[PDB]
Formats: structure tokens, C-alpha cells, sequence
């Protein structure tokens, strides 16, 4: 069965959105093309918001810029801009998910062990394993794709 | 239907081939490159002629004056420039756009000059001074294609928009859009050679012959690859009269203008065809390519 | 209610069972309200209940959220810790 | 206005939650809930300083800005019988092994 590519839907209607960094992070705002494919736009300091110009349908994802940790925006995984109603603009709050302890001690690690270095560490090969395997807007793709 | 064939390849160029234009006197082919140059090519056997530099970026066009002494580039240096063909002298340079300059074109007169640009905007300078005489910003995106009509009163520009807008030279103000179902951005505008039509092209693999009178669309080619970049197409009339573009499959098509019958498919280049041209009296077409190509072919045929 | 997660140099932690619960290797345990670590010492097993706290408090609370901090010199056992808890 | 606090007392540490107006005998009460000792029997103290049973969290020093979930912050606890009053000791956490090389 054809799998839906996760796309902006190319409908030339403007919305406005102010992109809302409530986290901590330096925060890159990802779009999806109408092919599906991941673009970065700028990065947003923590604690920073910015006015932005998109379109009714189209797809973001956010990140941490350095890291590439996932970020919830409006508790969730996707924003899509809808019609701006009243002239308000569409608020994107972008925020910290409640990570797993274990994924939260990953970050940490990965943060200040090189990647060659890993495997240096004491610990089983699953640990390795589970610090190897970076994060990665793929992934946050294909599991949104296999919920829909 | 014609029988076009390859007769020479001009491969001067060590970027991106933008834009290739004949001179109205039939003698010459004028090419633009990302690579930042401007070369001129004898129109019939592709000899080099010469190279005429001074842009800071990549050129997106030129264009020939009437009597075919100067020349008008564009540049992604925000400039356009005047050159003397016969000297390659800079003569002005045309500043006042905010962003990349796509396109130009002389006005039949030659004494304006019209341009269009990322910044949205269509402009008409002064050939003589250099200044710019009016700017019209109507368009929500970038312009893509600008040209005159016969007697230079009317001013066709195409824009990223998905609108062909139709502006009165003399007052600036824009006397008409057209636009089918669809809003596709539009890549390329021209006024057919008898002045009665326009063809435009659109980024969903078409063009199309408008009335632009009757604003109705009259006829529609397709069976070409454009989707992504803004192709250069032509009416060929010298001959049979023929429709003339480039394609992202790496091909020259040609279509009969009346029965929209593609009616040849010239193969040759390696890279998408950005510009085609046709010679002003002899049936020639000049075709030029993007970076995996970075040539220009010239074709004959004897229809 | 309250549970008692002991840590393996005799450190006594109550929390709610709520929090507790949030690792299913302790749901396991429990089936006394006490769980005796084995290997899990206590400034770990501090840091792990602090993390319970975090994640109750700020799972869908439609709020900022603050970062979770981990000093790197706990990092290490924190995160074996959180592997066999699998929270 | 929550605070998230850790009471401890030797060996043995409580985390829960209260309000910065919640007062340091409402505490005793939770407290008294889990440990079945009643307030009167109970001392509760902020570093070495014993608290007033009717000055609010607050006003002893624990905001929601140095109180966290994440970062508790510590009361201490001690125990009174008839006569006899328990001095404060809490036994410190263990401590984190030399930091690796590759960290
Ligand atoms: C603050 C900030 N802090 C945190 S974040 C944030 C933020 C910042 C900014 C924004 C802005 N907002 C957005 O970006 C939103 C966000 C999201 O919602 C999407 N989006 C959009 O705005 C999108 N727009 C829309 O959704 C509605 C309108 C979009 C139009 C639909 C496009 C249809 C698909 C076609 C496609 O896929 N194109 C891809 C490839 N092209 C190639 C050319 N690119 C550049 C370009 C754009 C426009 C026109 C021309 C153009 C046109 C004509 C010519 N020439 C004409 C004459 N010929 C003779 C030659 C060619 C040339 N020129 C050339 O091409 C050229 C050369 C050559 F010809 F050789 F190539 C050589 C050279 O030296 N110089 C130039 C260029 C060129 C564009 C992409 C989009 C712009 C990202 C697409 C948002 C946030
Ligand atoms: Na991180």
C-alpha cells in the first residue's frame, strides 16, 4: 500500500505566524516542500519569538538546531498554518517535549562524548547503541506517517 | 512539419548558458551566463565573435536594440547594463532594483527599456540617460518574462504569482490580467510577432497561445518537462510557423502552432533547455543549457 | 498513596505511587509498597524521583517546560539507571 | 504558586509538593499522613534553621523559582517524644565516581 508523503499542500493562501520559542533550545524550524523533503529555515535563540509569513496547509517541524532533538509545537509534532481569522495571527508555540529519562541522559552523553568515543564508555552494547542512533526528523516522518 | 538538425555546438561558456538572443539583423547570437559573461557567436556558422564582461554576478538575459548595436543584460548583480556591441563598452548601468534581475527587453523604438526581477517589480528605464522612468510593483512575486508589444504601447510581464499582467507603457498602469482555473507560477510571456497574441508559460508542463484581446486562450502545448525552471519559449515564423521551447527532459520540442501536434523533439543537450531562440529571417533555432551542459546549439532546418 | 523505592546504600525515597508507576520496572517490583534496588545508589536513585516529579507535573500541561538537568558527573549511572527502569 | 520539596531525616526522604502560602504546619500534616508521627511531635527545619509552625513556605524561603520538580527543594526533619527531642541529621547521598576519561 502507497504510503502518504507527509507535504505541504500547495494552496497559495497566506497565513501569518509568529514562531514562538518557548524552550530553552536554539530552535530550527524545518518545512516540508510539496515533495515531502525537510528544509531548514533560520534558527530562533531561546526565550525569542518572530513574526513569519507561510501558507494555509504547509507542514513544519521543529528541532533543536545544534542537536536535532525533537520539539513539540502546539503539543504536538506537526503545525500546519490555518486561514487567519479577525487578522490574528496564528501563534506556533515551540517547547520542550517531556523527554524520557532516558532519552533526556542520551542527550547529555552524546553532548559530552565525541561519537568515536561511545563505545570507550563502560557500559552494555545496547547503551552504544541507543547513543548511536541520533536524532532525526526522518524518524519523526515515518512514525507520523504510520499513525496516519 | 520541419527537419531541424544540429549544425553547430558553442561551447564557451564554463557555467550555466541563461539566455540566448539573435540580433534583429540576423548576423549575430548573443549568450549570457551564470558564468558572468556576455559572448557573441556568428548567427549562421557559431564562430566567435567576442566576449563582453563587467557583471559582478551571473547574467539571467539579454536582449538586442532594434538596430542591433547595443545590448541589455541582467544580473543577479541587481543591475542591468547598456553595452555597445561593437566596442563591448559598458555604456550605463541600470541600478534601482532591489534583488536579482531576471529579464529585459528594448522596446522597438529602443529608446526604453523594460525589466523584471525577484524583487517583484517590473521597471522602464531610459535608454539615453540610464535613469529609471517608472516602477510597477503589482506583482506578489517574482517576474520571470518582460516584453514590448509592436509599436511598444503595451508592456507583457509574467510573475511567480500565477498572472500575466498586461501594462499600458505610457502611464504605467496595468490594462489587464490573464489568468485560467489554475494559479500555476507563470515562467515565460511574449507577444507573438503579428502582435495579436501572447504565449505564456506555466510551471505545470504548458504553454499557452492567448487572445489577449479577448483575454481567451486559444490554444495549449504540452508533452515537455517544466515544472521547475523558467524556460525561454519562441514563435517560429520564418518557415512554417511553429512553437519553440526548451524542456527539463534535456530537449528542444517544437509544435505546430495551429494543430498543437508536437512535430520534432531535438536531442543533443545534457542538462535543461533554459532558452531556445529563432532566427529573425532563416530558419535557425539557437538552444542553450544549464551547468551539466553549459552549451549552445544551433539547429536548420529547411521548414 | 506512597511507596518506598530504596536505594542499594539503604537510602529510603517515598513518592506517590502515581509517580512511581511512570517506570514499569517498578509497577514489576511491586507486584509491601517497597522496592529494594540492588545496584542503584542513592544520589542516582534522588535524581531518578526528581525526574518522576518533572514528568508528572509537566506532561501535557500545555505550558513551558523547563529543561531537565543532569550534571555530567551523574550522567553515566543516570542514564543506566534509566535504561533498567525504562523511564 | 507549587513548591516541590524533599523532607528528609536520616536515611529516609519524602518528596512532595505544596504552595508557597501553604504554612510549615500544613507540611507536618502531610507529613504526619505518611510517617504517622503527629506535628506536635515533628520539627521541621530550613538548613540549620528551625521553622515556625505558622510562617508560610514562602516566607521561610521556598518559591517556585528555587523549589522545583526538578530540583526539590530540602526540609529537614527531626522527631520529639514526651521529654526527648531527636537532633537533625540527614545522611548525605552517595557520590558519583570520577568523571571518565572520554567525558
Ligand atoms: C525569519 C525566520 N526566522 C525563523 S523562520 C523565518 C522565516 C523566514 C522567511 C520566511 C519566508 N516564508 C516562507 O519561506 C514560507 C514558509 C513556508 O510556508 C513556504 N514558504 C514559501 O514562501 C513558499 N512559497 C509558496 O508556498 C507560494 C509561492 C511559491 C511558488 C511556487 C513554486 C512552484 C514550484 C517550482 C520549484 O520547485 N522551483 C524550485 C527551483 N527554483 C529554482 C529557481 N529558484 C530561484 C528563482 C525564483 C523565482 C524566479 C526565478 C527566475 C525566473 C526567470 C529567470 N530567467 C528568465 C530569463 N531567462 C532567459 C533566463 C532565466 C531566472 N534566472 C535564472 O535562473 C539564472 C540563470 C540560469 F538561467 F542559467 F539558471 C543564471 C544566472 O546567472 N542567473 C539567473 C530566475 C528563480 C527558485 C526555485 C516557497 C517560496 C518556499 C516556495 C519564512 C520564515
Ligand atoms: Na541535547
Amino acid at each position: 500500500r502507497p504510503r502518504p508523503v507527509l507535504r505541504s499542500v500547495n494552496s497559495r493562501e497566506p497565513s501569518q505566524v509568529i514562531f514562538c520559542n518557548r524552550s530553552p533550545r536554539v530552535v530550527l524550524p524545518v518545512w516540508l516542500n510539496f515533495d515531502g523533503e525537510p528544509q531548514p529555515y533560520p534558527t530562533l535563540p531561546p526565550g525569542t519569538g518572530r513574526r513569519i509569513h507561510s501558507y494555509r496547509g504547509h507542514l513544519w517541524l521543529f528541532r533543536d538546531a545544534g542537536t536535532h532533538d525533537g520539539l513539540l509545537v502546539n503539543q504536538t509534532e506537526l503545525f500546519v498554518p490555518s486561514l487567519n481569522v479577525d487578522g490574528q495571527p496564528i501563534f506556533a508555540n515551540i517547547t520542550l517535549p517531556v523527554y524520557t529519562l532516558k532519552e533526556r541522559c542520551l542527550q547529555v552523553v552524546r553532548s559530552l562524548v565525541k561519537p568515536e568515543n561511545y563505545r570507550r564508555l563502560d557500559i552494555v552494547r545496547s547503551l552504544y547503541e541507543d547513543l548511536e542512533d541520533h536524532p532525526n526528523v526522518q524518524k519523526d516522518l515515518e512514525r507520523l506517517t504510520q499513525e496516519r | 512539419k520541419p527537419n531541424y538538425a544540429l549544425k553547430f555546438t558553442l561551447a564557451g561558456h564554463t557555467k550555466a548558458v541563461s539566455s540566448v538572443k539573435f540580433s534583429p539583423n540576423g548576423e549575430w547570437l548573443a549568450s549570457s551566463s551564470a558564468d558572468k559573461l556576455i559572448k557573441i557567436w556568428g548567427a549562421y556558422d557559431g564562430k566567435f565573435e567576442k566576449t563582453i564582461s563587467g557583471h559582478k554576478l551571473g547574467i539571467s538575459d539579454v536582449a538586442w536594440s532594434s538596430d542591433s548595436n547595443l545590448l541589455v543584460s541582467a544580473s543577479d548583480d541587481k543591475t542591468l547594463k547598456i553595452w555597445d556591441v561593437s566596442s563591448g563598452k559598458c555604456l550605463k548601468t541600470l541600478k534601482g532594483h532591489s534583488n536579482y534581475v531576471f529579464c529585459c527587453n528594448f522596446n522597438p523604438q529602443s529608446n526604453l527599456i523594460v525589466s523584471g526581477s525577484f524583487d517583484e517589480s517590473v521597471r522602464i528605464w531610459d535608454v539615453k540617460t540610464g535613469k529609471c522612468l517608472k516602477t510597477l510593483p503589482a506583482h506578489s512575486d517574482p517576474v520571470s518574462a518582460v516584453h514590448f508589444n509592436r509599436d511598444g504601447s503595451l508592456i507583457v510581464s509574467s510573475s511567480y504569482d500565477g498572472l500575466c499582467r498586461i501594462w499600458d507603457t505610457a502611464s504605467g498602469q496595468c490594462l489587464k490580467t490573464l489568468i485560467d482555473d489554475d494559479n500555476p507560477p507563470v515562467s515565460f510571456v511574449k507577444f507573438s510577432p503579428n502582435g495579436k497574441y501572447i504565449l505564456a508559460a506555466t510551471l505545470d508542463n504548458t504553454l499557452k497561445l492567448w487572445d489577449y484581446s479577448k483575454g481567451k486562450c486559444l490554444k495549449t502545448y504540452t508533452g515537455h518537462k517544466n515544472e521547475k525552471y523558467c524556460i525561454f519559449a519562441n514563435f517560429s515564423v520564418t518557415g512554417g510557423k511553429w512553437i519553440v521551447s526548451g524542456s527539463e527532459d534535456n530537449l528542444v520540442y517544437i509544435w505546430n502552432l495551429q494543430t498543437k501536434e508536437i512535430v520534432q523533439k531535438l536531442q543533443g543537450h545534457t542538462d535543461v533547455v533554459i532558452s531556445t531562440a529563432c532566427h529573425p529571417t532563416e530558419n535557425i533555432i539557437a538552444s542553450a543549457a544549464l551547468e551539466n551542459d553549459k552549451t549552445i546549439k544551433l539547429w536548420k532546418s529547411d521548414c | 498513596m506512597y511507596v518506598k523505592l530504596i536505594s542499594s546504600d539503604g537510602h529510603e525515597f517515598i513518592v506517590k505511587r502515581e509517580h512511581a508507576l511512570t517506570s514499569g520496572t517498578i509497577k514489576a517490583m511491586l507486584s509491601t509498597n517497597e522496592v529494594n534496588f540492588r545496584e542503584i545508589p542513592s544520589h542516582v536513585l534522588s535524581k531518578v524521583c526528581m525526574y518522576f516529579t518533572y514528568k508528572v507535573r509537566y506532561t501535557n500541561s500545555s505550558t513551558e517546560i523547563p529543561e531537565f538537568p543532569i550534571a555530567p558527573e551523574i550522567a553515566l549511572e543516570l542514564l543506566m539507571a534509566a535504561n533498567f527502569l525504562d523511564c | 504558586m507549587d513548591v516541590f520539596l524533599m523532607i528528609r531525616r536520616h536515611k529516609t526522604t519524602i518528596f512532595t509538593d505544596a504552595k508557597e502560602s501553604s504554612t510549615v504546619f500544613e507540611l507536618k500534616r502531610i507529613v504526619e499522613g505518611i510517617l504517622k508521627r503527629p506535628p506536635d511531635e515533628q520539627r521541621l527545619y530550613k538548613d540549620d534553621q528551625l521553622l515556625d509552625d505558622g510562617k508560610t513556605l514562602g516566607e521561610c524561603g521556598f518559591t517556585s523559582q528555587t523549589a522545583r520538580p526538578q530540583a526539590p527543594a530540602t526540609v529537614g526533619l527531626a522527631f520529639r517524644a514526651d521529654d526527648t527531642f531527636e537532633a537533625l541529621c540527614i545522611e548525605p547521598f552517595s557520590s558519583p565516581p570520577e568523571l571518565p576519561d572520554v567525558m
